[PDB]
RNA sequence: GACCGCAGCAGGACUCCGGGGUCAGCAGCCUCUAGCGCGGGAGCGAACGCGGCUCAGGGAAGUCGGCAAGCCGGCUCCGUAACCUCGGGAAAAGGAGUGGCUCUGACGGCCCGGGUCAGAACUGGAACGGACGCGGGGAUCCCGACUGUUUACUAGAAAC
RNA sequence: GAAUGGACCAACGAGGAUCCCACUGUCCCGAGCCGCGCCUCCGCGAGCCUCCAGCCUCGGGAACGGGCGAGGGCCGGCCAGC
RNA sequence: CUUCGAUGUCGGCUCUUCCUACCGUCCGCGCGCACCGGCGCGGAAGCGUCGGAUUGUUCACCCGUUCAAGGGAUCGUGAGCUGGGUUUAGACCGUCGUGAGACAGGUUAGUUUUACCCUACUGGCCCCGGGGCCAGAGCACGGCGGGCCAGUACGAGAGGAACGCCCGCCGCGGGCCGCCAGCCCCGCGGUUGCCCGGCCGGGCAGCGCCGCGCCGCCGCGCCCGGGGGCCCUGCGCUGACCGCCUCUAAGCGCGCACCCCGCCUCGCGCCCCGCCCGGCCGCGCGCCCCAGCCCCGUGCCCCGUCGCCGAGCGGCCCCCGCCCGGGGAGACCACCCGGCGCGGCGCUCCUGUACGGCGCAGAGCCCUGCGAUCGCCUGAGGGACGCGCCUGCAGAGCGCGG
């Protein structure tokens, strides 16, 4: 929803995210990134508020893995640049699982979220405790 | 003009200087220098480097 | 074969030949559309890269996720000592091309610009514009060849030289430039424009306005020879690799039997005039006025200055154009900002809510002495 | 330091005597004695090489293959699985401690010796095998039981 | 396919495979920094190669020319790379 | 047909160009095209054609995504690499042979030689003022979404456009360092072994290790990238031959991500001015039009062959230093700047509170002794390659050439 500043990507694909809602999932895999062209030799890369193409790992409910997931990175430990000069970096690198249409597969979405997370996915804003 | 202080260090933060980090526990903590947010990540304790606020409120030098 | 997988070219073939910049300065080359309707107005003005700076911006940009919020963004302070006019020169338009139709010099020209001519001037004999003073002086020569420019000139140019007495830099000899004489309803008034301007300041603050956008050129900063991977940008190779990684492995097929142009090869990276583009004028001032850079939410008189001088230039005594984002060059290097020839169209408004005074040598936190006095006070 | 390889050839030559400190050490790392300053020097501090470091966030997605590098490691103390020819596996895995100072117990001989092992306090930017030395680990599959040996100079193997 | 030995793996192995945890410039995507060469000087100074000559496009030709036919470029003298 | 007194051999990696027999993007046009989407053509080679799992793979295949055409360059690309494939000598296994041995059958282990030459390329040079100008040469923005438009045209509904403008984004390109990461030349603090008798202050362990760190460079950061001309395929206009008809046969308008120019990178040369301002040469002007051709069909015909006066136009020539020292510049040079620099003092910044003195600090031990440490003098001291200044020494060759 609306037009996403350019934020630094700081998760590439095969990186391993955790999951910040209670879906049952525990780790997240980043197959790939939507909305990604290629250039030869460059490896898909995502950033806070960009759908991601993963896959849930073993430690996860036996019924969500073993199939491809859309979900939304909504923490970044890298830090990045916001237009008002603000550089933001997080404890961890996060992700919800969310349908492309956004809905979320679920009820609470734990601990701090991304603004750019937040105004890109309504439902993530509603659910997230704190918008820091 | 607005103005933020280190978590650590207690010195004003100039506007567009500095990286804010949020924890865990969803505290924003807001880092001057690269240095403030060291000291930091490495658990030092604010209270045993002399230039923190924190030091300066201990010897009672700035409170 | 083929490629197999498509991938682009490395570097633009346009900026080719990568060649240390004969040309002393960057050129002015092309100059602003005369337009033939406007007031008169000069075209560009030489500049010394003073430093960088962070300046915070409200943005009024409708349908952008930045509209009505606020912004810090990279500026570049440009020093602009004062320039003065020493000549006018008219050029014919010919069919081979404009093509140059006598130039009258200044009855007094400044030892400055004088300095320029000449290698040593100590070791010199002052020789310059020596009978040319005689001829002129009486000042009826001036007006006779000013005259001549009249009927056989179709574009003016004014010469300018800087003073860099009044710039922190060595350069003790004057730069020289050709700044173009535009929008006039005629030739006639424009050579009448430019006698007034005849041994006389010129100031940035006329050239261009705040919220304009200017064209940048100047010569890039030069890092000497450099290695395909720096230069050209490819890629470092498997450091598996024997004889090397940091080399472009094929440099062509058998035929052709020579060795192509494009292909990226190892030379001079840096030292390249460049001009960038449509680089929005912040601000316009003077660092004399102690409240110069000052913004209602700072409260503090905020002159230019940062906190223990700007790095690798110093005292930016005069006058200054603050131009958004960066300009080409290192600090210290003469830079000719010229009227945009192709302007943004879409450019928000600029209010700038805070300018950085704090030092840039090192990392500062306070943005006056007092202030950093105030904080260790005993 | 003169032998033998065409050389004043980072090549190869058998013995004997072997101090101090840190240490389990004849290890590494500095040193006493004794030797000694090696087919030359100056500048500059490009590319590129050759050795060496560091790198945000991710982490093998790189590659024919995790090649190379990185991890691990000393000591003490817990805690150790399947499997097994019952010997092993096993240092399995997986952890916790470690510095300096100030003490307090143990241990002999007949007031005189050892300096190792425990147990404390207290202190330090949240540090201690602070250099150095010094396994990454697990789950399998195929061959060959094993320690051995092998194409001087492209195969060290499942071959002998 | 059964001492041209069959099946069988405890323990081994600079043996040959597959995967996992860890770890990392292997890579995304490269960047900076040391030393030593390089480079320039002073003094020493070879080897190897060598019909001649050392720019291209096309054509014809032992069918893939530096030289030949037809064009199109080109002062000459050197350096560092490649 | 050429190559065996040898042209290293498959695929990758890397990089560059080329082709169109076009997948999407661009322009028209036809559908058994209402919309959406498909499909077929003609022009079109600017841009994109990616990330991965098995395999040496090319291929093949599958998973993803802005959903992804095919090919040429000694089957492009080994003094570029790799050695995975292959393809010697070691070794098994299966089959075949009495055997030595074979395999168009599998399996493992197996050196990657040399550029200092010449060309080509990439930069650099071969003393000559300041500003500029233009021959030639290079060339660079494209795609993808969102907000409106609008749930509107369109359709019975399901579905579902568009132009325009406005915002982003990805790829690419050229820069830059204010932030924020990275990085440290000799800064500050910690610490291990040894050695300088201890304290202090040092060395050595080829920067012992470590934590920060400025100037600088850098990317992960940031700035920047809005245009004209003729026209293609064709769509139309007036309009015939061929009383009609007709985009065409004259004539005429529109018009492509292509093309060419612009802007941009270089630039031989030339121009103007300065100092000068002096020489050398040559003597020669209507315009248009060809289905009015307005009077045609001539003329010159002698650059020495006697023309060389002058004037007038037009040409042409002639000028224009280094060494040395810094640097924003650098292999060397060149470039840019110059009475530099040295070393002080302020300012600012880096690190983190200097030695020493003091205390009823101090766990305790023991005699006024011992003690790791802690507090105060101290946001101290130490350092600086950034700034401002001279307050001190200095600093502009009758050196060389013109």
């Amino acid at each position: 929803i609306g037009n996403k500043f350019r934020i630094s990507c700081g998760l590439p694909v095969g990186a391993v995210i955790n999951c910040a809602d209670n879906s049952g999932a525990k780790s997240l895999n980043m197959i790939a990134v939507k909305n990604w062209k290629g250039h030869l030799n460059r490896f898909p890369k995502a950033s806070v508020g960009d759908m991601v193409l993963i896959t849930v790992g073993r430690d996860g409910k036996p019924e969500l893995r073993r199939k491809v997931t859309p979900a939304v990175v909504v923490r970044q430990r890298k830090v990045w640049r916001r237009k008002d000069g603000v550089w933001i970096y997080f404890q961890d690198n996060a992700g919800v699982i969310i349908n492309p249409k956004g809905e979320l597969k679920g009820s609470s979405i734990t601990g701090p979220v991304a603004k750019e997370a937040a105004d890109r996915w309504p439902k993530i804003s509603t659910t997230a405790e704190c918008v820091h | 003009p607005r103005i933020e202080h280190c978590s650590f260090c207690s010195k004003p933060v100039y506007p567009g200087k500095g990286i804010c980090f949020v924890r865990n526990d969803s505290r924003v903590f807001r880092f001057c220098t690269s240095k403030c947010h060291r000291n930091f990540k490495m658990k030092r304790n604010p209270r045993k480097v002399r230039w923190t606020k924190t030091y300066r409120l201990l010897h009672n030098k700035d409170m | 074969s083929h490629r197999k997988f498509s991938c682009c070219r490395k570097g633009n073939l346009g900026y080719l030949p990568r060649k240390r910049c004969t040309r002393g300065r960057g050129r002015c080359k092309t100059f602003p559309p005369d337009v033939q309707g406007a007031p008169i107005h000069l075209t560009a003005f030489l500049g010394y890269k003073a430093g960088c700076t962070h300046v915070m911006r409200f943005i009024d940009h409708r349908g952008s996720n930045l509209h009505n919020r606020q912004a810090i963004d990279q500026a570049t302070i440009i020093d602009a000592p004062p320039m003065i006019c020493t000549a006018i020169i008219g050029y014919a338009k010919t069919p081979k091309g404009l093509r140059a139709v006598t130039t009258v010099w200044a009855a007094h020209i400044a030892e400055p610009a004088m300095r320029r001519f000449y290698r040593n001037y100590f070791h010199a004999e002052k020789t310059a514009f020596s009978t040319y003073m005689k001829k002129a002086a009486d000042g009826t020569y001036i007006k006779e060849q000013l005259g001549r420019l009249k009927q056989h000139a179709d574009v003016i140019r004014i010469v300018a030289h800087t003073q860099p007495a009044l710039t922190p830099l060595k350069q003790k000899k004057a730069d020289i430039m050709e700044i173009q004489v535009n929008g006039g309803a005629n030739v006639a008034e424009k050579v009448d424009y430019a006698y007034a301007l005849m041994e006389k300041p010129i100031s940035i603050k006329d050239v261009f306005s705040v919220g304009a956008q200017i064209d940048t050129i100047s010569i890039t900063r030069g890092r000497g020879f450099e290695g395909v991977v720096t230069r050209w940008g490819v890629t470092r190779l498997p450091r598996k690799t024997r004889r090397g990684n940091r080399k472009v492995a094929c440099i062509g097929a058998w035929h052709p039997a020579n060795v192509q142009y494009t292909v990226a090869r190892a030379g001079q990276m840096g030292y390249f005039h460049r001009t960038d583009t449509n680089k929005q004028v912040f601000m316009i001032d003077t660092a004399e006025n102690p409240r110069c850079c000052t913004t209602e939410f700072d409260l503090t008189d905020k002159s230019i200055n940062p906190v223990g001088g700007f790095v690798n230039y110093g005292r930016v005594q005069g006058d200054f154009i603050m131009i958004k984002g960066t300009c080409p060059g290192p600090k210290r290097r003469p830079v000719v900002m010229r009227n945009a020839l192709l302007p943004h169209r879409n450019c928000p408004p600029v209010q700038l809510q805070w300018i950085s005074t704090a030092s840039k040598f090192g990392h500062g936190i306070f943005e006056t002495v007092e202030e950093r006095r105030q904080f260790y006070a005993k």
